[PDB]
């Protein structure tokens, strides 16, 4: 069975099979409310929307983002985002696949604690990971040797390895990013 | 024991694999004083612990089963072969249910006609072996039982599994009652030649494919027609060779063909100027002309209905593949690359296919990624282009082949609905050589998966014997190269980490063999690392033992074929072959070891549909010679047949099953009066129970006695002793009787 891999961020989800050429879905990782009085009966107000939904109705909207710098900073958004990757926009059920997820070095490690008890506990996924995204860029970039430098929304980070070796003492992390540029 | 003054042995030899010797004293628990006829006497060692093959008596000698053989080993089958293959001129053999064929190069009378309708009818036993015998042993189970039948042929190529094949054919023809398949079949024979086999080191004209014809039949077993498919194409060949070895031969009767005027637009030159046919350095076979092959396999496609159109068609295709081969990239950096200007080589491509330069010239030197929002070209490094560019070399080449069999299948087949069918497999036997490569390793596999569906159905044909005869049949003994197999296909198995090492970034041999070392070298016995070097490693194979070096899998082993230069290739115009050939994804991505194990799974999946029946074909001399026996060429054979590997899991058995009649017809020199008795059954069940001591050695069945080897031969030899210190007596008292009354004489 294919594992499904998952790379959250501020910013964009990009998820996908293992495998595949590119990522599948890509949307932009935003939780949406109404902050207007509904007037029309019968209109199917909905109590919150995500991703591209949440983008297009936007100006009735106030978006919040799940993530600031690379934490998860209100955990029912979050796993509202996680439900609608699975269920809405790969269509592929959990309990199938392993699943692996990415996060920035240096984080808290209740996010990571937290992040595996709801994969197990509330999705029921088989088996999961949790990689670097400076490791990542190394794999995808063909490579075993180099300094890393990654740069997202939220964090940015260094990471220098050599031949296959992390140097975490010269891991830097720093949070400049296009949210703070945006700002 | 059974070493005696008087009793014969097999000692080794290296000028003849074994020889004969005569023991001069009886043994004893060091040494043996060893008579021979190459000089009177000879002292031999023993080693610390090992005994001579003792040998068999001449009564089982020569017999038309090596099982009926009551010592199995190799000196015993290599000998009986030789003396039937020599002496009496009888090639074809039984050991258990295979049919093993000693190919003579002279001519035999044996195939015709009328031997058909004498074998036809006869239970498989009770004539001597012949083909015909196990081509109707498949007819008949045919036409009893609802079942489709397959016969498996296997031998270097040279050995004759063709003829085999024909003559199979043949048989069915005659005893089914037609029209036409054989002749088109065997005219198909040249095409399937040209473009599938190739030149190897140990053998001229090897056929890297396996090749199934399935004979169909009417439900009344008229001949219908007959169905052709192919498994286990090598593709790597296309793009590499050895030193010494050649790609397929249609290549180099395509460049030898360069002088005539229909080629002249390919700009075809000399057989080595191109980069795929001249690495092996070897372009010229000795004793071929190349030119006349060609002509024959244009005349087998004429004679099989490809219009001149498609195989102009075919012709320009594979000149296309040889100038793509020309192709050559300069590097601008180390992650990009481009072709040189008015690169001459993929002009003539684009010109041969159609192809606007430009976009081939473009795609050649990048990739595309896309989402299915937005998309990006990508340059890539010299190494990506030269793998994609081989890539897209074997992809054609592998789908030109799969076309040349769809148009022989269609003149093949016939209309009317095929109610079953026997199918004859041509495949490769096990090979070694000096050097062991990707190619060699997946040969190797696919036998390896071969013989362990021979060893299934052996076993279970033998516990249905055994349950008929009342014997407990837990007693049989199963042998099973599953942890082989598991070793080379399994997860983090050899292929599952060449395929990982593949795609993992900086991947290469070493560190390969380092992966290698470290999942398995102590974890599987059957795995082992040579001591001498780190470059390569050893699989005990179901035959033997095998190095396989490591510097070549990653280079073979890659395929990945860009989208955008198929996308190209299947929008040219010009002519109408070649959009053809590429019309119906993730299967683009698979390394060829996978596609390989997929073409395997599909053939075994085809056989385990069917009952097999098996031939094992034999090459008895390097050279040719109508009748010469080499016992080197023929041990060697034996053993990539796995012929000698099958004796020794029988010899553990009861290989050996006597009739009670015929028991006590031999044994009745033996028995004496009083135990012979008003049945025949419980008279021997009781002298036998006396003569050998251990039951554990014999089963009684219903109507047969079973033995372990060796107790037909200590019944032979007790016998003999017995009969002959009679006859001494005799004889004694006789000469004393004359010779005492020609005293009398004398006296008077
Ligand atoms: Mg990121």
């Amino acid at each position: 069975t294919t594992a499904l891999v998952c790379d959250n961020g501020s910013g964009l989800v990009k998820a996908g099979f293992a495998g595949d050429d590119a990522p599948r879905a890509v949307f932009p990782s935003i939780v949406g409310r109404p902050r207007h009085q509904g007037v029309m009966v019968g209109m199917g107000q909905k109590d919150s929307y995500v991703g591209d939904e949440a983008q297009s109705k936007r100006g009735i909207l106030t978006l919040k983002y799940p993530i600031e710098h690379g934490i998860i900073t209100n955990w029912d958004d979050m796993e509202k985002i996680w439900h609608h990757t699975f269920y809405n926009e790969l269509r592929v059920a959990p309990e199938e696949h392993p699943t692996l997820l990415t996060e920035a070095p240096l984080n808290p490690k209740a996010n990571r604690e937290k992040m595996t008890q709801i994969m197990f506990e509330t999705f029921n996924v088989p088996a999961m990971y949790v990689a670097i995204q400076a490791v990542l860029s190394l794999y995808a970039s063909g490579r075993t040797t180099g300094i890393v430098l990654d740069s997202g929304d939220g964090v940015t980070h260094n990471v220098p390895i050599y031949e296959g070796y992390a140097l975490p003492h010269a891991i830097m992390r720093l949070d400049l990013a296009g949210r703070d540029l945006t700002d | 024991e059974l070493y005696t003054k008087y009793a014969r042995v097999w000692i080794p030899d290296p000028e003849e694999v074994w020889k004969s010797a005569e023991l001069l004293k009886d043994y004893k628990p060091k040494v043996l004083q060893l008579r021979l006829e190459e000089g009177k006497d000879l002292e031999y060692c023993l080693d610390p612990k090992e005994l001579p093959p003792l040998r068999n008596p001449d009564i089982l000698v020569g017999e038309n089963d090596l099982t009926a053989l009551s010592y199995l080993h190799e000196p015993a089958v290599l000998h009986n072969l030789k003396v039937r293959f020599i002496d009496s001129k009888l090639i074809y053999t039984y050991c258990g249910i295979v049919l093993v064929a000693i190919n003579p190069y002279e001519q035999l009378p044996i195939y015709g006609e009328d031997i058909i309708n004498a074998y036809s009818g006869q239970n498989m036993g009770d004539m001597d072996p012949h083909i015909f015998a196990v081509a109707e042993e498949a007819y008949k189970q045919m036409a009893r039982d609802e079942r489709n039948q397959s016969i498996i042929v296997s031998g270097e190529s040279g050995a004759g599994k063709t003829v085999s094949a024909k003559y199979a054919m043949r048989y069915f023809a005659t005893v089914s009652g037609s029209a036409n398949v054989e002749e088109k079949v065997l005219a198909s024979n040249p095409i399937m030649e040209s473009i599938g086999n190739a030149k190897t080191t140990r053998n001229d004209n090897s056929s890297r494919f396996g090749k199934y014809i399935e004979i169909g039949f009417d439900k009344r077993y008229r001949i219908i027609g007959a169905n052709m498919r192919t498994y286990l194409l090598e593709k790597s060949r296309v793009v590499f060779q050895a030193e010494e070895e050649r790609n397929y031969h249609i290549f180099y009767q395509l460049c030898a063909s360069a002088a005539l005027p229909e080629f002249k637009t390919l700009r075809l030159g000399n057989a080595n100027y191109f980069h795929y046919t001249k690495q092996g350095g070897s372009p010229v076979i000795d004793g071929i002309d190349d030119a006349k092959e060609m002509v024959n396999t244009r005349q087998a496609c004429t004679l099989l209905g490809i219009s001149d159109s498609y195989q102009m068609g075919i012709f320009r295709i594979l000149a296309g593949i040889l100038h793509l081969g020309n192709v050559e990239f300069a590097s601008r950096d180390s992650d990009s690359c481009a072709i040189p200007p008015k690169h001459d080589p993929l002009t003539i491509f684009c010109d041969l296919m159609g192809v606007d330069y430009e976009e081939m010239a473009h795609w050649l030197c990048h990739r595309k990624l896309a989402t299915a929002t937005e998309t990006y070209i990508k340059p890539i490094s010299k190494l990506h282009a030269i793998n994609a560019r081989d890539a897209l070399a074997k992809h054609i080449y592998a789908n030109l082949f799969n076309w040349i069999v769809d148009h022989v299948n269609k003149a093949l087949h016939s209309t009317v609905k095929q109610h079953s069918f026997i199918g004859v497999l041509d495949i490769y036997g096990f090979e070694t050589f000096e050097i062991n490569s990707f190619e060699q390793f997946c040969i190797n596999y696919a036998n390896e998966k071969l013989q362990q569906q021979f060893n299934m159905h052996v076993f279970k044909l033998e516990q249905e014997e055994y349950m008929k005869e009342q014997i407990p049949w837990t007693l049989i003994d199963f042998y099973d190269n599953q942890p082989c197999i598991n070793l080379i296909e399994a997860k983090m198995g050899v292929l599952d980490l060449l395929d990982e090492e593949c795609k993992m970034p900086k991947g290469s041999d070493d560190t390969w063999a380092q992966k290698l070392y470290n999942t398995h070298l102590n974890k599987c016995a059957l795995f082992e690392k040579p001591r001498l070097s780190n470059k390569a490693f050893i699989i005990k194979h179901f035959a033997d033992k095998v190095e396989y070096q490591c510097e070549g899998f990653l280079e073979k082993n890659k395929d990945t074929v860009y989208e955008e230069q198929i996308k190209v290739l299947k929008s040219s115009k010009k002519f109408k072959l070649l959009p053809e050939l590429f019309q119906d994804s993730k299967e683009h991505k698979k390394t060829v070891g996978h596609q390989f194990r997929n073409s395997l799974h599909l053939l075994m999946e085809t056989l385990n549909a069917t009952t097999p029946h098996y031939v094992r074909c034999i090459k008895p001399n390097d050279f040719k010679f109508p009748f010469t026996f080499d016992e080197k060429r023929a041990v060697q054979q034996l053993r990539a047949c796995g012929v000698l590997e099958t004796i020794r899991i029988s010899a553990a058995g009861f290989p050996s099953r006597w009739t009670y009649q015929e028991f006590f017809s031999r044994y009745r020199v033996l028995m004496k009066q009083k135990d012979v008795l008003s049945d025949r059954k419980q008279t021997c069940k009781n002298v036998l129970e006396k003569l050998i001591l251990d039951k554990d050695k014999y089963q009684f069945g219903k109507t047969k006695i079973f033995f372990r080897a060796g107790q037909v031969a200590y019944l032979e030899k007790i016998r003999a002793d017995k009969l002959r210190a009679a006859c001494i007596r005799i004889q004694k008292t006789i000469r004393g009787w004359l010779m005492r009354k020609k005293y009398m004489r004398m006296r008077r």
